[PDB]
DNA sequence: GGATGTATATATCTGACACGTGCCTGGAGACTAGGGAGTAATCCCCTTGGCGGTTAAAACGCGGGGGACAGCGCGTACGTGCGTTTAAGCGGTGCTAGAGCTGTCTACGACCAATTGAGCGGCCTCGGCACCGGGATTCTCCA
DNA sequence: TGGAGAATCCCGGTGCCGAGGCCGCTCAATTGGTCGTAGACAGCTCTAGCACCGCTTAAACGCACGTACGCGCTGTCCCCCGCGTTTTAACCGCCAAGGGGATTACTCCCTAGTCTCCAGGCACGTGTCAGATATATACATCC
């Protein structure tokens, strides 16, 4: 059980972290 | 030639439940009847359940479901009830 | 090895094999489960008897021995149930329940 | 009287640290207030010093706001991250889906950020606060800089009844033209600035001594500074009027408007007649030069700059004339860019860059109200008007644009006036405002 | 001499006919306006007998509900005549029109 | 015609046992109307039925079951 | 302003012109889970179930007031009393 | 105690989409009660359709279903 | 051989083929006709164009360009034919016809 | 998962060329044209059935749809239908 | 001499559609089998029609009585508007139940052949019921 | 209350026809076997529904008030009920013609079935453009 809901939030906070900075990405920094 | 028909078995449970009495043609037409629309209705309940579940087949399982559908009120349980017994008794013998 | 009727087998009045024909003849699916014809029969002997126990009272309350299509109407529009299940139906020969309006009655 | 900030990674110049002086008190003094400084003197550098001040002395690393107009929002990001390097620079534009994403970013329990903290700086348009107020107004900003704040001058704008329910410590008014129209706008800014002084539409309205009286009354809440007393090493604007006479089918049409509510048909007429209808039964680009006093006159005048080896800013008032005259410059086949309220936030950026990186190009065409404010375009030289605005801060905004630091070319003004028309009593109006204007500040 | 009161003798007529399983159409007369109807549709159409006499027995249905109905709306407006206006109320409610 | 065949007794019969104490004089051209419109509709689907069948004998099982395409359903004849 | 009863009719003209739905959300899905789980306790529902339990209870009552409406006309009243829903459902046949 | 959630506001919007100009004080406990039985018809039956199929969910198919075996057909939703 | 679609073959932008589909997998009858699916596309195709005819002219009455559900109430209640084939049906976010009674309005 | 919306969209690109259909009006239509599809094809089925058949023919069709759509409408679709069988078998 | 409405611009944004790559599953073509529906010949039943007779009921004509209707007063309920209070609606964070999909394989129902008894058609028949004449009892009605 | 008296029910005797029982027999239901795919099952990903928290602000609520509807009561007068007599056509029992539905045989073409193949349509991206909201400015209008 406990083993792949602690999983979930690593594998989550790792996408959100990364679509969070691509996004300031695409603003800021030209593209 | 041959229609047929169900008066033979309605009389029979008219003779379980009613020893002395009897039953005009006419009376036996609408039970005739009765007994097709409701076949009918039970079937094509049956059928619809089926298909809204992306199945083939037409069990014992869904003849239950729609009793419970087109039956009301206490009519329902008990008739689901006699269900439960008939299959139960076929599936021991 | 003898002969013993589906309906005998599941203890029914109702004819177990018809049912099974009727629902294999009548398109309502591909295959048709073993208990299915044995629950349906159970279900349509449970509703003639219902109906026909309450037809038998209402020949008593008549003093005549033959159940008539007007004891079946009576019978059934005189159940709450039975009326929820049939009420879109009419039954020849049957006649109306009586019943006049109180205030149509004499001062 | 205070330190120069240790994050900022430039010199503030002596006029600029006094400017982070007078902000400085105003903040430990708690009072709200205006730097005015005429436009391109460095109010975004003192600005920012600011937030570096605050960051170090009293440890509030954010979180500050910058609203700004749209054409200027990528310049405040370049220089917060040029000038105070360590701040982390959050944009807060574009798409509802992009917007939704970057609010992921915000701190809504601690009250006070700190070094290790997601964002120190939103940067965000005047459209977006308004369209998004219903989530600014959970966060708890520790510092804001309204820039070219006469956005907010209309005290029944939308914008104001909005921006005045941020919750919010100390704000920063940026705007180079402070004074504009009548008393009940320089009352709106006073009421963004601090509510409980300035409650009164009819009290701020309670002549020579009244002017003197609002001289004093002023000095506690604005700071107002103009080039030739500082900028001393970048001479003046050399401002040379021309006069056109209407081409035939110019006087044709205007006759037969006259002989016909009908302001804005004479200005068209006067810009180009092909922005009523064009032509075709065949229609000749020869023609097209032609049939506009303007461009006639204009195109002598570019003839010569080409030829001289300078580079011109052409500011429009009607978008349709910007399409009509890419033709002509097509024609004559000069290198240009073009840029307008219409064009996409990110080709902005680009534009500017362009221009100010790659001197092929010859014209930039500029809408003068998203062109007037915020670009910084130092490698132009001349300024060519092609129409006069109704409102003098709005051209003189523009013409600023040519004339910051940094120049080091003698910036030339050009504006084309038609004899006898709408234009005439246009700039003559503009005028009659510009020396109340500057009375006024005087 | 005697005459009884207006009504009794419409209640002697309700418990009479609400007491009878009988067809109350005469059955000569009904069995050719089915003709008449039909002969619109198609030409020469032989009915069997039971035939017309379920649609007597439908038509008869249909017109006893239809008064049950209609009897509602007089007595709701606090009449105990039945009236077109009363009719037209009750088919329009069960959707008919 | 054959309308008026159906008789002003006869309606004042049906209402009757509808339980109608007075009627009035208008209700009986109404409720003629109203029985050939109900009558027109049964007979076009038991005629159409016929007409598929290729028969040209209006059985009693057209009429049923032309009267269950109208939600109304007859006991007692097939 | 209105004379008396013009606002009704104003009240009448806009919700004949509006399509929204007029009970509120959060009481009906209340409605729906209190009512649900008599039949089956830990019932979920999808939220497109109970918009469209909404749609179509709000259906049916605005369809029973129409029906409702003539019963008090042919009573020469304009005021609709619970008598005159009691008529239409039995007519109906909602008995 | 949730069908008193049904506000009297509503009940009279509701009123007004079916052209009504004046109200009783007394429709109102009518109209709940009309509303309940309703709603209760029609949840019967579209968790019988969901116990069927072995889900624990309710989805916007058994409740179209169920209006369907009803009469009142919905279109809009799957 | 290069294949043409049944459509084609009837001019019917309906899709045969997945008409014939559902006819025989969905249980109707034993056997269907290589007719049945054309027809029945045909009819389908004339009801879909009707109902969108007509809520085409309700859309630019309102002068609007784009069809929503309710110009689809306002067209199916407006047609005495299709009124009578959708009497039963409720269509979401379609909202009523308006209707005041003669007699509620003003003197 | 399939619906009828390519072809819904067909047809009024046909018959209102300028015009556009919302997401939820789309969802209105691919609902009616199920509904139709089954009553036409239920009431052919039963109409086999009654007359001892094992076969839908096109037939069937044609007296389910003269049983279904009331006045007009249903002679308009009857010729439509007929139309379309008549070119088919003419390939 | 001022407060506001109107008309025309620019500046922006948001959401509807047109097109696009991709991929995949179901529709098209083509080949054979065999059974359903199409053909005609037959046959007996049940419908259409005429006849003469009885008599139930429909058709017509009167009074007179009581109900539908129109009008009026009056009284209490319903609509209104002003002021306050409470929950709905928004938008979030965040957890995890359970819907929806995959891969097995087993057990069950379609399909066949041989059997045989259930249930249909038909023939005989006698007892439940309809109906009739009579008497006793129950309801209306008016003095 | 009291007779009157028309109607209703209950009693009883006749007789008739259809409910009910029993005889052959054919065809469909039962027994025992094969086999092939539906679906019960185990396991998985990940959608999305259930909880719970704070904030604005709209609709929900409560009250004081007044006037319009509902409705109880009366006068009028038409029209329906009740009854009587004449008139007519429905019902009955019957004979007959003959059409048309139900059946038996038999043949052929149509549709299911399997296989090979590829393009229509579904899902997901994206981008671009007309419509909706702000905001600026002049000027005419209403006050
Ligand atoms: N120390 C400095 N180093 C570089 N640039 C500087 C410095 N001080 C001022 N500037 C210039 O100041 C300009 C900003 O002028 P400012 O008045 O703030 O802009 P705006 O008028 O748009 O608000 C920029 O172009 C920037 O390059």
């Amino acid at each position: 059980a406990r083993r792949r809901r602690n999983l979930s939030e690593k594998r989550n906070e790792e996408i959100k972290m990364e679509t969070v900075n691509k996004l300031l990405k695409k603003q800021a920094p030209r593209t | 030639s041959r229609k047929e028909s169900y008066s033979v078995y309605v009389y029979k449970v008219l003779k379980q439940v009613h020893p002395d009495t009897g039953i005009s043609s006419k009376a036996m037409g609408i039970m005739n009847s009765f007994v097709n629309d409701i076949f009918e209705r039970i079937a094509g309940e049956a059928s619809r359940l089926a298909h809204y579940n992306k199945r083939s087949t037409i069990t014992s399982r869904e003849i239950q479901t729609a009793v419970r559908l087109l039956l009301p009120g206490e009519l329902a349980k008990h008739a689901v009830s006699e269900g439960t017994k008939a299959v139960t008794k076929y599936t021991s013998s | 090895a003898k002969a013993k009727t589906r309906s005998s087998r599941a203890g029914l009045q109702f004819p177990v094999g018809r049912v099974h024909r009727l629902l294999r003849k009548g398109n309502y699916a591909e295959r048709v489960g073993a208990g299915a014809p044995v629950y349906l029969a159970a279900v349509l002997e449970y509703l003639t008897a219902e109906i026909l126990e309450l037809a038998g009272n209402a020949a008593r309350d008549n003093k005549k021995t033959r159940i008539i299509p007007r004891h079946l109407q009576l019978a059934i529009r005189n159940d709450e149930e039975l009326n929820k299940l049939l009420g879109k139906v009419t039954i020849a020969q049957g006649g109306v329940l009586p019943n006049i309006q109180a205030v149509l009655l004499p001062k | 009287e205070v330190a120069q900030p240790k994050l900022l990674n430039c010199q503030l110049k002596e006029y600029q640290l006094k400017g982070l002086n007078w902000l400085v008190n105003l903040y430990e003094q708690g009072i709200n207030g205006i730097l005015a400084d005429e436009m391109g003197l460095g109010k975004t550098v003192q600005s920012i010093s600011v937030m570096a001040y605050l960051a170090e002395r009293y440890d509030i690393w954010g979180p500050f706001l910058v609203v700004a107009p749209a054409s200027t929002l990528h310049n405040w990001q370049q220089e917060v991250s040029k000038f105070v390097p360590d701040f982390k620079v959050l944009p807060y534009w574009g798409t509802a889906a992009d917007r939704k994403v970057l609010r992921k970013f915000w701190d809504r329990k601690h009250t006070t950020y700190k070094k290790d903290s997601p964002f120190h700086v939103m940067i965000t348009s005047y459209q977006l606060v308004v369209s998004d107020v219903a989530y600014f107004q959970k966060m708890k900003w520790q510092y804001m800089i309204l820039d070219e704040a006469q956005a907010i001058k209309s005290s029944q704008s939308s914008r104001w009844k909005c921006l005045l329910g941020f919750h919010c410590r100390n704000r920063l008014l940026l705007t180079g033209t402070p004074i504009q129209n009548n008393m009940q706008e320089l009352w709106a800014l006073l009421h963004f600035i601090m509510p409980s002084l300035f409650d009164s539409h009819d009290e701020f309205s309670e002549n020579e001594d009244q002017l003197k009286r609002l001289h004093m009354i002023l000095k506690p809440f604005m700071l107002r500074r103009v080039k030739k007393h500082v900028q001393k090493e970048l001479g003046d604007k050399i401002e040379i009027d021309v006069f056109c006479e209407l081409s035939y089918r110019q006087r044709a049409m205007y006759q037969s408007l006259r002989n016909q509510n009908l302001v804005m048909q004479f200005r068209k007429v006067c810009n180009h007649p092909d922005l009523f209808e064009r032509a075709d039964t065949v229609p000749s680009m020869a023609r097209f030069v032609t049939d506009s006093g303007k461009l006639a006159k204009l195109d002598e005048l570019l003839r010569e700059l080409k030829e001289g080896g300078h580079r011109v800013l052409l500011y429009f008032q009607m978008t349709r004339m910007i399409d009509l005259m890419e033709e002509y410059l097509t024609y004559r086949n000069y290198k240009y860019c073009r840029l307008d309220g219409s064009t996409k936030l990110e080709d902005r950026r680009d534009t500017v860059a362009d221009f100010q990186t790659r001197p092929e190009i010859f014209i930039f065409l500029l809408s003068t109200r998203a062109g007037g404010l915020g670009i910084n375009l130092t490698t132009a030289d001349t300024v060519i008007f092609y129409d006069s605005d109704w409102n003098p801060t709005i051209d003189s905004q523009a013409m600023d644009r040519a004339h910051r630091l940094g120049q080091t070319k003698q910036v030339t003004v050009y504006r084309l006036i038609t004899r006898g028309t709408i234009e005439e009593r246009i700039r003559k109006r503009a005028l009659q405002k510009e020396e109340v204007q500057r009375v006024v500040i005087t | 001499p005697h005459r009884y009161r207006p009504g009794t003798v419409a209640l002697r007529e309700i418990r009479r006919y609400q007491k009878s399983t009988e067809l109350l159409i005469r059955k000569l007369p009904f069995q050719r306006l089915v003709r008449e109807i039909a002969q619109d549709f198609k030409t020469d159409l032989r009915f069997q007998s039971s035939a017309v006499m379920a649609l007597q027995e439908a038509s008869e249905a249909y017109l006893v509900g239809l008064f049950e109905d209609t009897n509602l709306c007089a007595i709701h407006a606090k009449r105990v005549t039945i009236m077109p206006k009363d009719i037209q109320l009750a088919r329009r409610i069960r959707g008919e029109r | 015609d054959n309308i008026q065949g159906i008789t002003k007794p006869a309606i004042r019969r049906l209402a009757r046992r509808g339980g109608v104490k007075r009627i009035s004089g208008l209700i009986y051209e109404e409720t003629r109307g109203v029985l050939k419109v109900f009558l027109e509709n049964v007979i076009r689907d038991a005629v159409t039925y016929t007409e598929h069948a290729k028969r040209k004998t209006v059985t009693a099982m057209d009429v049923v079951y032309a009267l269950k395409r109208q939600g109304r359903t007859l006991y007692g004849f097939g």
